[PDB]
RNA sequence: GAAGCUCAGACGAGUAGGCAGGCGUGGAGGUUUGUGACGAAGCCUUGGGCGUGAGCCUGGGUCGAACAGCCUCUAGU
RNA sequence: CUGCCGAAGUUUCCCUCAGGAUAGCAGAAACUCAGAUCAGUUUUAUGAGUAUGUAAAAUGAGAGUUUCUAGUGGGCCAUUUUUGGUAAGCAGAACUGGCGAUGCGGGAUGAACCGAACGUGAGGUUAAGGUGCCGGAAUGUACGCUC
RNA sequence: UUUCAAUGGCCCGUCUACACGGACCAAGGAGUCUAGCAUCUAUGCGAGUGUUUGGGUGAUGAAAACCCAUCCGCGAA
RNA sequence: GUACGUGAAAUUGCUGAAAGGGAAGCAUUGGAAAUCAG
């Protein structure tokens, strides 16, 4: 009867703090989402402009093969972990960041993501960096093992930790394997190696990256 | 488990049907200009691994049996504890008089035989 | 372990084992009512029908 | 000498009681029961063990002893059962409950295929 | 490397005690003697009665009943007369050396004589012969 | 043998010898040795090199303080001292 | 069959070249109470089976005296 | 027979000659530190007149070696510079990639164009390019130009 | 197995598009042996190491095996 | 049956079957006819 029954409530009480914390973050999310749109409204208002929010957080996704590209930028590829057409990997949106992606501006895209593609891309082709192999997020206990020195104890944590930007969010990348990506649904655009802007499909597009996930995902 | 062969035409040597002396043996091209050997569409194909079956199932005959050659009745009397596993089979060049002692043994141990026809 | 990767998004059962939060999560709120406050500022009004 | 070097002569590569095959290996050795070579079944590199084989309707056992180990004439000594199937079941387990159980599942079914001899012969 | 090129039989019981000693336990020493083991013959030079005296009554000596182990051969030097009490675990001692160390002085081990007595290898130097040759 | 051969892979595709004293005390019969080494008696033992075809003796080594007369051709200029304070000697072949 | 069993992950063009494991041939040592005039070897075959492959087993016909498996050695392979 | 690893064309100089060297690559064996130990990469600071270097933040990766030993030491194509230049091409270097070892989809077909780097299959989705017929796919929708 | 339909599929080898070889079949047919040297691995011994120039023995099978002799070679400066 | 053991291929003839409008051979997928197999 004992020792599986201490483990058991032990277990049982780990799951309620994830519950707690993981009620907490949907608070945060929420209230983040809410002062955004009050802030929107009241400067509208009384008439002063409100102005956007540098972000963080970007996603990006590999666009080209693995044929005919400059050395310098499959480099690049290399130190981004994107190493194959149609992957996809997170980076913290910096100036050391932000002035290295212009070198492979037509050979990716990239743009912000909200909650709901961080949370899809972990849960469906969410695969773990354990003990440098590609193990799949099927349970809690998967990141436990390899994120409780950070305090990261369930899929929900990783999710904040890496959807708000957390300190640890280069303490999860070796933990998280590359995004291996299907081709879109539907397809790219007719002509999917010019920019964005210019009716391409490469590059920065914001808030029309999010569609793209859904397709690619 | 049902048995699964990935192939089952053999792989036939380049040009072993217009020469006679070119054999229908697999030899595997050299010539650095050969379509074959750059494996061109629509040039016959070249023994892979990847062909390689089951290991479940490798070996196996189309009832899920594998083949012990049996030469005289002491080889059956071996299979006794692997009638669900080995089908006994009747070496070329057994008398007529061995046949019929084997195939009358194999039975009472009741062992496959594959060709208790002769 | 583990012979095959089952998606949380369409087995409802493998939510239950990775969020003990999909119990209650009760998705969409009134948070609105009848008593919309339309408000957009007249010279915000006045600068976007300009030129 | 010992047990193991034993095994690393004969079992690996050459034994009369061995045969082998395209990538199998059986031991016809008169003394082991599962008929196929290894370690924890090898009648010549180990010690004691149990086996039966037919005689003319009837089965009777093989076992060892440590001490006339060094004696090939009685190192086997022979008992023997011609009454039932099933009391040879029973009178088999009796014999190796008191001894090693790793050999029994396999012992116990040996009998039953060569006591379906007998009947498959009377047939 | 993974295993042994030679085919002796004898060595090939040694690693697989020492496979288990080193998997079934956490004895760097264990793995150490199994790298060792699995090296080619010039890569285990030889080491000799000398040697392993000067090394067990060096400076501050420390060796008392602490068994010697070196993974080799463990040859005579005549050019020393008087031997002192040792106790040496090798793979092989040629027979001059194994007479100098029982006439006058302690024993001599196999391996497999040593894991049955320090399994975990507590309170022995392992010593190694000159790789210079 | 020629099956392992590489060609049947290839189918397809196309005068003074010298002593030092560390040794000396190694030349003599092991019983010579047992009853003559570090006991006080008055003869001291004697060593022919010459015998084991050395020529001359050279002086590397320590010595044990035993007395032993050493008979040789050639000697280096130290090998004699080293033999004094073992108290024994050495006196010169013809 | 520790030279074994088992779980997991990633990967897969390839010239010169580097490495490993196998198939086949003549003869030698050992072994299989091995096969055979109630038909060995060979040969033919719109017969069957096995292996990714080198190749292997077998049915029927013809044939008439020797031949093969295994572990090693060997080469005018 | 299958499997695995897999370059080189130009270097390091040396030469009487062809060559070797030497690297590089591919390796083969021994041994450090779980490291700022690296990088065909970015960033920051720093001097000098976006770039320059040094130093340090980002980023990915376990990162070093000493030792011996195979094969190669060509050329073609295009870009960027680029002085002499003339009807006009043309010549000159340096660099870059691709090609040699490379099959597949498309461009009617093709040494280099556009996509894509290959175990055996099933299903799904696309790239490039296409949807009158040959030919798989709208004789689609909308706005114009052209006889 | 034969044949049909749809779809694809330049004749192979060698050199550098060619060119040069190829009427068909069977058998033969090309990195071999030896000496030196070097690395590496394995085995025996180990400050030693190597008896096959020679002597003994082996007559029942005897060009083998076994035993003895270290002059000497290499190593120990 | 002395053109003498076994009697292969190239090659030729007869019978049977099938195909064929300026080649054929080969590969993938099936249909038809023959023929097996569990």
């Amino acid at each position: 009867v004992a020792a599986a029954a201490e483990k058991k409530s032990a277990r049982q009480k780990k799951r309620e703090l994830i519950a707690k914390r993981a009620e907490a973050y949907e608070a945060e999310y929420r209230a983040a989402e809410r002062e955004q749109i009050e802030l929107a409204r009241k400067a509208r208002a009384e008439g002063n402009y409100f102005v956007p929010h540098e972000p963080k957080l970007i996603f990006v996704v590999r666009i080209r093969g693995i044929n005919n590209i400059p050395p310098k930028a499959r480099k690049i590829m290399q130190l981004l972990r994107l190493l194959q057409i149609n992957n996809g990997i997170f980076v913290k949106f910096n100036k050391a960041i932000k002035e290295m992606l212009q070198v492979v501006e037509p050979y990716v895209t990239y743009g912000i993501p909200n909650h709901k593609t961080v949370r899809e891309l972990i849960y469906k082709r969410g695969f773990g960096k354990v003990n440098k192999q590609r193990i799949p997020l099927s349970d809690n206990a998967i990141i436990e093992a390899a994120l409780g020195k950070y305090s990261i104890l369930s899929v929900e944590d990783l999710i904040h930790e890496i959807y708000t930007v957390g300190p640890n969010f280069k303490q999860a990348a070796n933990f998280l394997w590359p995004f291996k990506l299907s081709s879109p649904l539907g397809g790219w655009r007719e002509r999917k190696f010019k920019h964005f802007i210019e009716g391409g499909d490469a590059g920065k597009r914001d808030e029309h990256i999010n569609g793209l996930v859904q397709k690619m995902l | 488990v049902n048995i699964i062969k990935k192939r089952t035409k053999p792989f036939k040597r380049h040009q072993s049907d217009r020469f006679k002396r070119v054999g229908e043996s697999w030899r595997k091209p050299r010539g650095i200009d050969s379509c074959v050997r750059r494996r061109f569409r629509g040039t016959i194909s070249m023994p892979k691994i990847g062909y390689g079956n089951n290991k479940k199932t490798r070996y196996c005959m189309p009832n899920g049996l594998k083949a012990f050659l049996v030469r005289n009745v002491s080889d059956v009397e071996l299979l006794l504890m692997h009638n669900k596993t080995y089908a006994a089979e009747i070496a070329g060049n057994v008398s007529a008089r061995k046949r019929v002692e084997i195939v009358e043994k194999a039975r009472a141990l009741g062992v496959k035989v594959t060709n208790a026809g002769a | 372990a583990h012979v095959q990767k089952k998606n949380p998004l369409k087995n409802k059962a493998v939510l239950s084992r990775l969020n003990p939060y999909a119990k209650a999560y009760k998705a969409n709120v009134k948070i609105n009512s009848e008593k919309t406050p339309k408000a957009a500022g007249e010279k915000f009004l006045s600068v976007l029908h300009e030129n | 000498q010992q047990d193991e070097v034993i095994w690393q002569v004969v079992g690996h590569e050459f034994c009369s009681y061995r045969i082998k095959g395209e990538a199998q290996n059986f031991c016809r050795n008169e003394y082991n029961v599962t008929g196929l070579c290894n370690r924890q079944s090898c009648p010549l590199a180990n010690s004691r063990y149990a086996t039966v084989r037919e005689d003319n309707g009837k089965l009777y056992l093989y076992m060892k002893t440590i001490e006339r180990a060094h004696f090939p004439s009685k190192l086997w000594q022979r008992i023997k059962l011609s009454k039932n199937y099933a009391k040879a079941l029973e009178q088999i387990d009796q014999q190796l409950l008191y001894w090693p159980g790793r050999q029994i599942h396999r012992c116990k079914q040996r009998l039953t295929r060569l006591t379906q001899y007998l009947l498959k012969a009377r047939r | 490397r993974s295993k042994p090129a030679s085919e002796n039989v004898y060595l090939k019981l040694l690693v697989k005690l020492y496979r288990f000693l080193a998997r079934r336990t956490d004895s760097r020493f264990n793995k150490a003697i199994l790298k060792r083991l699995f090296q080619s013959k010039t890569n285990r030079p030889p080491i000799s009665i000398s040697k392993i005296a000067a090394l067990t009554s060096r400076k501050s000596a420390s060796s008392q009943n602490k068994t010697t182990v070196v993974v080799g051969t463990v040859t005579d030097d005549e050019r020393m007369l008087t031997v002192p009490k040792l106790s040496i675990a090798a793979l092989r001692f040629t027979k001059s050396a194994r007479a100098r160390i029982l006439k006058a002085g302690g024993e001599v081990l196999t391996l497999d004589q040593l894991a049955l007595r320090a399994p975990t290898g507590s309170n022995t130097v392992l010593v190694r012969g000159k790789k210079h040759a | 043998p020629t099956h392992v051969s590489k060609t049947r892979k290839l189918r397809g595709h196309v005068w003074r010898p010298t002593v030092n004293l560390d040794r000396l005390w190694t030349l003599l019969p092991n019983e010579a040795r047992d009853k003559y080494l570090g006991k006080n008696t008055e003869v001291a033992p004697v060593i022919n090199v010459l015998q084991s075809g050395y020529g001359k003796v050279l002086g590397k080594g320590r010595l044990p303080e035993t007395p032993v007369i050493v008979q040789t051709r050639y000697v280096s200029r130290r090998a004699e001292e080293k033999i004094k304070q073992a108290g024994g000697v050495v006196e010169l072949i013809a």
